[PDB]
């Protein structure tokens, strides 16, 4: 019963189809590695300035491929939008459910290094 | 890698009703994608799935294109294709290729879009 969050987004291996929705499953045969450009963009999305705070970049590298906790799964709507569904309680969101946690880790680590 | 994976589309064009068209998309790099799909969007309308294909050949088609459209991949060339037969004017739209990889987070990549224009016949 996965459904995307209301409104529009804010800009094995095989997927499993439930209704018109696609539940994207991880493929254990390979390991996808995102590009450095994506890691920099994700770094800026969680509050890192990569030019001024390169010492925080390791948190963006860890956070960008963070496994989804619990029974969270990535899903794709009929429009192609990616969202995340919590199959334990039916909660839906556009963001990766660990992004907020890594935003806080960036804040704590920034102070730890003055 | 340093640069993001880029989906390069080709094959859009102009055709009369009943004619055929072919779309192609190639992904830069040597990435392995869990899913590859074709979406389309007419102005003022929602982007909608046309056809997607899993890494092992499982396909899903929109009800309006089944038995007229056919999606296939050549994973050795990181390419996905769309065959379009018996095109109708209601198939007129910008067609987008999508590729999705998963490593905890789902990574979704989109081609630049190519327009298919189907005029009326006669």
């Amino acid at each position: 019963f996965p459904r995307p969050p209301p409104g529009k987004p804010p800009t094995a291996g095989r997927p499993l189809r439930i209704g018109d929705q696609l539940v994207l499953e991880e493929d254990y045969d390979e390991t996808y590695i995102p590009s450095e450009q994506e890691i920099l963009e994700f770094a800026r999305e969680i509050g890192i300035d990569p030019i001024k705070e390169p010492e925080l970049m390791w948190l963006a590298r860890e956070g960008i491929v963070a496994p989804l906790p619990g029974e969270w799964k990535p899903c794709q709507d009929i429009t192609g939008d990616i969202y995340y569904f919590n199959f334990a309680n039916g909660q839906s969101m556009w963001d990766h459910p660990c992004d907020e946690h890594y935003r806080s880790l960036v804040i704590q680590e920034r102070a730890k290094l003055s | 890698s340093m640069g993001q994976v880029q989906l390069q589309e080709s094959g859009g064009g102009l055709v009369q009703a009943g004619g055929s068209l072919n779309l192609s998309c190639v992904a830069s790099g040597s990435s392995h994608f869990n899913s590859m799909g074709w979406y389309r969007q007419a102005p003022g309308k929602q982007r909608d799935l046309v056809a997607d294909i899993s890494n092992d050949g499982v396909t899903n088609y929109a009800d309006s294109v089944k038995d007229r459209f056919t999606i296939s991949t050549n994973n050795a060339k990181n390419a996905v294709y769309l065959q379009m037969n018996n095109l109708k004017p209601e198939d007129t739209a910008v067609y987008y290729c999508n590729a999705v990889a998963v490593a905890g987070r789902a990574f979704s990549y989109w081609g630049q879009g190519t327009q298919v224009t189907v005029s009326s016949a006669a």
